[PDB]
């Protein structure tokens, strides 16, 4: 469910990412692993990588729930990039692709897609998976790049709510990028920003969450947002407690991230990430290991700075 | 019921569709190896075949002596155009990938496929009255491409049931409406909607183009359910225009409906109740926005028996 | 289900309403009728009529559906309105009323109340009702006014969205009106505009729908519209096919009205009009009947005018 | 566990809720008709009877020869507050309408409805810790009314666990942490933010207030889902701030939780998981926007066992 290594290259990462999916001990000995619906290679790269593009299938924990994903890697050379994009869907029909153009639009309810920038060259990485999400961590020098999709744990019965499916990333996958980006909206999944992490709303809504306000973005998403970053809401004052946030007596504590929507409709709670706690930054940071009652926790910082309110860490199980 | 083949040419075809309807029943008053002087109880077609192309025109009475273009009734003299043309659908060289046919008494509906990702439609039947008294309501159609290469569903193209084209010479399809606004009874009426001539007829036939006029473009666009990835099928109603432009609702194609392919393959199943839908694309699949080098996803949803 | 009569005045409209509900044979003998959870008159009327509140219950046609509504009769005397407001939720609590205040709050899922105009005067009136949706529609000399609520059909199964609940109204219920009113905003069911119906999506959000664009209305709402009524969204001309519908050799074509979204998140369709047709004006109007396959359908015009566009017709059963 | 009953006179309350300590096996050191001196093996407790309100101050030891507010210890003198003033719960001086009392040997929850939507909540006990070292964590709290007729909620009042308050007299609520930054280990922190002083806490007291210092305002704010009418638990976490304005995170209050009211009704139940909740309102049932008149939709969640 977890790994810990490097890759020398972004081709590498994907292979040890789809062989860690479909192999790990725990997740062949639990029947957890997901299954490869899609594997081709459409475009005929000029000045640029090999472009790789991979579907695959999720069960869930139960076996009885229907997950599409679709990951893709794109790069070119004379900017020296090689990005990897993500999305998600509920079905996917590999005819439903039209002479040309992409094979995403074919997903049922198609959305938006994430990416994580790496390049060609040897990556320390973070991998942490289960039957219901999965989540990517690489170490760029000094900066920290992540993303992940997967389920919600909404309060309400599964019944009438069978895909809460999320997909965050650390940037919006519309536009290429280069790794070397020093802009505010290069950030990570606790704080996401301009089209950084969308979810499924019941009415089959892809929702986009952002912690701050941008005029860029459309309005409707001004109005949801992730309350435990996003308390400048109702406070009157720059400086908030979360911002102030300092670990108790050398113990570190955890706080869950919210989905939470208010609108002039209605108002409603969504779920929490599954893994993803805030934690403070001062005589601490990245790469920190902290147990509690038996279970480890990870630490990680946002590529633009690495703040207070832009930390956060992860459950390795 | 349905049907399918391969056919190097068009004679080939042809030939497979005349075989097909006098298996059926269909009633061809003469027949050739490539001109056609056929009818039903609804109504007479005759059909030519040409080198890359089909012919195709309306007609109401019979006579061996004449010509395929000059039956008595026939379409070519009795319409608005000043150009009296006939129906035309334009294919290529004769090589076809496949061929899909839906037979039956009533009606006869083709779908070709040229080439890969390359499809041509042909539409021949009557509008179900759905018990509204008239006279007449047998339509035809074809396929009509404006240049290779370049824009292919550019603005001047017509396409089946089109609801908007500019072509001075040719339409792709008519619709027979008798004894509209005291006239004669012979009337072949041809979806046309810039001509502003005082009768004309309009159609959903280009689907969810920018400048199509009808107001069911809405359910065609929205066809396809986000909530349940669900798909429904929207009569293809028909409007017929009088000579003041008031307009007359003259019912919807029977065994027909269009629809999106956003989230569906060429020829996927959908069923839907008892009955079972086939769906298949226009002329080519492309991105939302490819209105000019392909067909967008504006799709051909009918029900198989 | 049908009743046609002359009610000497509002609140005797509203009994005979109620009685309506209650008593009406196909009713009773179907075991359809609805039930009164709440009746209370809590203001102090001065220089007013008194305010009648009613919550009523509705099991629908199966019998295992939770369906709850409100009507109100709020009117001014020195004002001459005697104004019916409308609105619909999905749980009901007489406790949940703050002292003051009012107990449409309390409804589970609240929702913008619509109305009907009307004054203490006998009037003609129009009842239809059904064990999943009912209609009301009275003739206010010069002016037809209507309104009504209930469940729509969508093309998908109950199983997941059991809750299709739908308020219309010939204007919003958040202003208090004089039924002699000259503004555009007054209008009927076909064309809703500025709050005058509103649809509640699978995701529990109170979704209004306009068949034309207002500065005033939020900018949400401008994208999701009833098709029909409005073409002008497609069409590059202000005259088109359905202003000029006109009648087949006496027959009159009857138009299912219709619900869309298409919101840059995704499209869908979500259900009919159980019982509203769009229809001409020519060599008709108000109080018409027309049958078809042996059912009888009654003719409606709206508020604002009787144009081609301003006119809907009502099946009766 | 729940008890339930009717009192004339604060003194009816304080003999009933003695009673029943007593029958729990809570430790009273001292008792009277109208003062206290009580403890657990959490704390030490004084309580005093007024006329038409409770006056309440923590304690860390006994000595019966001093007064009812100099007990060893007592937060009155070392608080930060120059006033030096204990804890106050302004009550009225009539027939109360109803009580609620939930006794448990670690805590004590009373809500008091003095009359027909009016309620005042009286809170003592020790906050969970979460395997947290620290000494203290005993918290009580009071309710605080600013002035009858005007605005009830207005900014001056005060409010159990507020966390924005203006007044330089009494505190509505006080918390116990000893040992911070170094010094004595008898501190009791009030609940203060505007007096910027080197120590205090701040809690989600109020609610939703505007100017409400709290980052799970939010979250009481979405505790009622528009989807299904389900309303959800949210744990009340206490922050601590010190000399060097970095917050720590020190627990959250054992089986309480706070949720909005729009959908329910004073007591009404439900039941999220094999646990039972009873949710009443702070001081009175309001609207939306009702922030000065009354206490808006802001309700108190206990669990009952």
């Amino acid at each position: 469910a977890t790994e810990f290594g490097t890759a020398v290259n972004h081709a590498d990462l994907v292979e040890r990412l789809v062989q860690f999916l479909t192999a790990s001990p725990d997740l062949v000995a639990a029947g957890q692993a997901y299954e490869k619906v899609f594997d081709n290679t459409i475009p005929a790269s000029g000045t640029a990588i090999a472009v790789r593009q991979v579907t695959l299938r999720a069960p869930g924990l139960g076996g009885t729930d229907a997950i599409y994903m679709g990951i893709q890697s794109y790069g070119d050379t004379a900017l020296d990039y090689y990005n990897l994009r993500l999305m998600g869907g509920t079905a996917f029909n590999p005819g439903a692709i039209p002479p040309g153009g992409d094979y995403w639009t074919a997903f049922a309810n198609y959305s938006p897609r994430v990416q994580l920038l790496a390049w060609n060259q040897p990556m320390p990485y973070w991998f942490f998976a289960n039957g219901r999400r999965f989540w990517i961590v690489v170490k760029v020098s000094t900066i920290y790049e992540s993303a992940g999709a997967g389920f919600i744990l909404p309060p309400c019965p599964p019944s009438q709510y069978p895909y809460p499916l999320a997909v965050v990333g650390s940037y919006r996958g519309d536009v290429a990028t280069r790794w070397s980006d020093v802009s505010d909206r290069h950030r990570g999944i606790s704080s996401p920003y301009e089209r950084s992490c969308y979810l499924r709303d019941p009415a089959g809504r892809w929702l986009g969450f952002t912690v701050d306000g941008g005029a860029a973005n459309e309005s409707d998403y001004n109005n949801r947002t992730l309350l435990p970053l996003g308390c400048g809401r109702y406070a009157g004052s720059s400086d908030t407690v979360v911002k102030q946030l300092r670990d108790s007596f050398g113990k570190f504590p955890l706080k869950a991230l919210q989905f939470v929507t208010r609108e002039t409709e209605g108002r409603r709670y969504l779920g929490d990430f599954d893994g993803a706690f805030y934690v403070p930054t001062l005589n601490s940071g990245a790469e920190d290991v902290i147990v509690e009652d038996g279970v480890d926790h990870v630490v990680f910082q946002t590529a633009w700075r690495s703040g207070n309110p832009w930390l956060y860490a992860i459950r390795k199980d | 019921a349905y049907f399918t083949g391969t056919a190097n040419n068009p004679a080939d075809l042809l030939a497979k569709v005349r075989v097909h309807a006098e298996s059926l029943g269909w009633v061809t008053d003469r027949a050739s190896a490539s001109e056609w002087l056929c009818h039903n109880a609804d109504g007479y077609w005759s059909f030519n075949a040409g080198a890359n192309q089909f012919q195709m025109a309306g007609n109401t009475g019979f006579d061996n002596s004449l010509a395929w273009n000059a039956q008595p009734g026939n379409s070519v003299q009795n319409n608005p155009y000043s150009s009296k043309g006939p129906t035309v659908a334009q294919l290529s060289g004769g090589p076809f990938t496949r061929y899909h046919l839906f037979a039956t008494a009533a009606y006869l509906h083709l779908h070709v496929e040229i080439a890969a990702g390359q499809f041509r439609p042909v539409m021949i039947g009557s509008l179900n009255k759905r018990g509204v008294g008239y006279t007449g309501g047998q339509y035809v159609c074809g396929s009509f491409i404006y240049t290779p290469g370049q824009a292919l569903t550019n603005n001047w193209s017509s396409h089946p049931f089109d609801g908007y084209h500019i072509q001075y010479s040719n339409s792709s399809c008519m619709l027979r409406l008798d004894g509209l606004d005291g006239g004669p009874s012979p009337e072949w009426l041809p979806f046309d909607y810039t001509t502003n001539v005082p009768r004309r007829v309009v159609g959903p036939g280009r689907g969810n183009y920018s400048s199509q006029y009808h107001p069911d473009v809405g359910l065609i666009d929205a066809s396809a359910n986000e909530l349940n990835s669900s798909t429904t099928t929207v009569p293809c109603a028909i409007y017929a225009f009088g000579a003041q432009q008031r307009s007359r609702y003259v019912g919807e194609v029977p065994d027909f409906g269009i629809c999106n392919m956003a989230f569906l393959a060429p020829g996927d199943p959908l069923v839907v109740g008892s009955d079972t839908w086939r769906v298949y694309p226009l002329l080519q699949r492309g991105t939302a926005t490819d209105f000019d080098s392909t067909s967008a996803w504006v799709g051909y949803c009918f029900r198989v028996v």
